[PDB]
């Protein structure tokens, strides 16, 4: 098992995929195996957003309440720096911020002529910067209907 | 705290910052019980203290020496002192000089020729005498006695600015007999470099590809050709490369510039042909073709 | 000229084109060779380094553990009367080595593409390469199905992990060109 983060782990509260205006708890917790080879207190654990420096804490756990996050995904990598030794990046976590899907105001189904393949477009509005899944349905007179989905 | 380095050796680590205490040291001497042990740190026939065991903080290094175990008039045992200096809980490191060519703290520098494993490392160190290396390698930590390492050599003594560094090397060879096609551990080096009273300790990590360095091409000789301006130059593999030449291969850079800025022209085949202007040479280089490789040796035949 | 030694080529060509895309993409992830830790997803399963080695190189045979895995899968890169054992059972290893490869990186490509943006997304031509290699190393080539996932998985889990992996499969890459190359010569 590959595993990208051995020296320790960080949570998001609640979720890397969270609703525009609402705040994450990103916490960086150090296992107790791990951790700098020399006791000093010099040593830190440096929380970065875009290698930007937001907290340090000499203990193992972080505790960070980021808000404001504007739309889009922002990096944030939790390194340790040692005394003398340079940064080990150790884990790091991805936050999607995201807004509700926008509804299509208009449908319109074209075939082109008598023999064609019906196409049915639509307006999407507002881009959530989320992955989207579309799916289009055609049902007859009757109910029997045709499931296709945009990915 | 205080360690044995070898057997009658013991290095003690102390901080280094103005008006610090010394750690309590205890001097114990493995001998038939003998009633009234005499103690000396000096030649000089000062005794310092009585009994099988001595009691004496290293506050200094004046108080780091070769105490002596002597009772009877008979030297029963002795008792060498080594100091590791630790400045803002950081070990010091004075004996060897950072290269800083491959990046910052960098005191060791390794190489190899072959994919057999013989590798040379060398440490360039100003101080003149007094001073010991102890080298020690292995395989990752899994392998006991994987690595042969030979003895310390003084190599050169070049005059950079004023201070004459002197450069020391070591041969070690993997004593790996079975055979693998590709290394997952990276040979680790250690240098104990001891001078005097002080002892400190270097650590190198490296994979035997990535220091390689292959000796310049052998055998380059011109050969014109008929009737044209051209001349098609020949060169062959060296004989120290690993065999077969198949499985390991290179790759040749030929620059004619000599003495138009870059003639440089890369030929995986042994031989290419290059206008030849009266007034300037033709020098190859090699390099492993299939990863990066610190380039050979230009080898250089007049034209 | 191998056509085998051709596909191999090709292979480390592309992982070579891949990994100066994934540096360039993942400016802050660490991607660099001195950052990268190695690591070998076939370490324990595949004897490839201990079987593929020139025939002056291997002598003991004692090494070779019990004809590890020794299926001696037969194939059109090889004839089956053409060379010795010590040649098959690395051709076979060789293949196992790329099936272990290709399921892991479809897997990886799946969880990339549900990315809102496209930072990063596995070489669609590097993947069809290893697939070609393996059709002819083993005529039994199971192709890898469609893989997807319901939910949205950690990227930066899985950018770190993808770099560990592409620089650990180079090396296999060249390791499979020099067999190659043996073979031809
Ligand atoms: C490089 O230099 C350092 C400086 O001394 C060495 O670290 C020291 O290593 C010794 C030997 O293991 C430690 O002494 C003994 O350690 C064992 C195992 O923990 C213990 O059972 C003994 O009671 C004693 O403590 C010493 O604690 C350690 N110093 C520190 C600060 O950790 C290191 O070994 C040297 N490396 C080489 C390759 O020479
Ligand atoms: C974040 O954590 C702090 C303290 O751990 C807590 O007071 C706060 O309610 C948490 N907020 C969320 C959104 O989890
Ligand atoms: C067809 O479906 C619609 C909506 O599901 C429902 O209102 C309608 O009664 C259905 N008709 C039949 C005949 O089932």
């Amino acid at each position: 098992k590959i595993d990208a983060c051995k020296r320790g782990d960080v949570t998001v509260k609640p979720s890397h995929v969270i609703l525009l205006g609402s705040t994450v708890n990103i916490t960086c917790s150090l296992k107790p195996r791990q951790g700098c080879f020399h006791y000093s207190r010099r040593n830190k654990l440096i929380l970065y957003k875009f290698d930007r420096r937001i907290n340090f804490h000499h203990g193992h756990s972080l505790n960070s309440q980021v808000t404001g996050l504007p739309l889009g995904t922002t990096l944030f990598v939790c390194k340790l720096a040692c005394i003398n030794s340079d940064e080990i990046q150790i884990c790091g976590a991805e936050i999607f911020v995201g807004v509700a899907p926008e509804q299509p105001q208009n449908l319109s189904c074209i075939q082109k002529g008598e023999q064609g393949t019906v196409a049915c477009t639509w307006e999407r509005g507002r881009d959530t910067h989320l992955y989207t899944e579309y799916t289009l349905q055609l049902s007859g007179p009757k109910n029997l209907t045709w499931q296709k989905q945009c990915k | 705290a205080i360690w044995e380095l070898k057997k009658d050796v013991y290095v003690v680590e102390l901080d280094w910052y103005p008006d610090a205490p010394g750690e309590m040291v205890v001097l114990t001497c493995d001998t038939p019980e003998e009633d009234g042990i005499t103690w000396t740190l000096d030649q000089s026939s000062e005794v310092l203290g009585s009994g099988k065991t001595l009691t004496i903080q290293v506050k200094e290094f004046g108080d780091a020496g070769q105490y002596t175990c002597h009772k009877g008039g008979e030297v029963l045992s002795h008792s060498l002192l080594l100091l590791h200096k630790k400045e803002d809980g950081i070990w010091s490191t004075d004996i060897l000089k950072d290269q800083k060519e491959p990046k910052n703290k960098t005191f060791l520098r390794c190489e190899a020729k072959n994919y057999s494993g013989r590798f040379t490392c060398w440490w360039l160190t100003t101080i003149s005498t007094d001073l010991t290396f102890s080298v020690k390698s292995s395989r990752g930590s899994s392998d006991p006695q994987g690595v042969t390492c030979g003895a310390a050599t003084l190599s050169a003594e070049r005059v950079r600015g004023d201070n004459k560094e002197y450069e020391y090397s070591v041969e070690c060879q993997e004593d790996s007999a079975c055979p693998a096609a590709e290394e997952s551990l990276p040979i680790e080096v250690m240098v104990d470099a001891v001078h005097k009273l002080k002892y400190e300790n270097y650590t190198s990590s490296f994979f035997i590809r990535d220091i390689i360095k292959p000796d310049p091409p052998k055998n380059l000789q011109l050969k014109p050709l008929k009737n044209s301006r051209q001349v098609e130059v020949s060169w062959e593999y060296p004989d120290t490369w690993s065999t077969p030449h198949s499985y390991f291969s290179l790759t040749f850079c030929v620059q004619v510039q000599g003495k138009e800025k870059k003639d440089r022209v890369f030929t995986d085949k042994t031989s290419a042909t290059v206008i030849c202007r009266k007034n300037a040479s033709i020098s190859v280089r090699a390099q492993d073709r299939y990863y990066s490789s610190s380039w050979s040796e230009w080898a250089s035949v007049p034209c | 000229m191998f056509p085998c030694l051709h596909h191999s080529q090709n292979l480390l060509r592309a992982v070579s084109n891949m990994l100066q895309k994934a540096r360039q993409t993942l400016e802050f992830y660490p991607c660099t060779s001195e950052e990268i830790d190695h690591e070998d997803i076939t370490k324990d399963k595949t004897s490839t380094v201990e079987a593929c080695l020139p025939l002056e190189l291997t002598k003991n045979e004692s090494c070779l553990n019990s004809r590890e895995t020794s299926f001696i899968t037969n194939g059109s890169c090889l004839a089956s009367r053409k060379t010795s054992f010590m040649m098959a059972l690395c051709l076979s290893s060789i293949y196992e080595d790329l099936k272990m490869y290709q399921v892991e990186f479809k897997t990886m490509n799946a969880k990339l593409l549900m990315d809102p943006k496209r930072q990063i997304f596995l070489d669609q031509n590097m993947l069809a390469v290893i697939d070609e290699l393996m059709q002819a190393l083993n005529f039994n080539s199971e192709t890898v199905p469609q893989k997807s996932s319901l939910e949205e998985p950690d990227f930066y889990k899985t950018k770190i992990k993808l770099c560990i992996l592409l620089h650990a499969f180079r090396i296999r890459a060249v390791t499979i060109d020099r067999v190659m190359s043996y073979l031809n010569a």
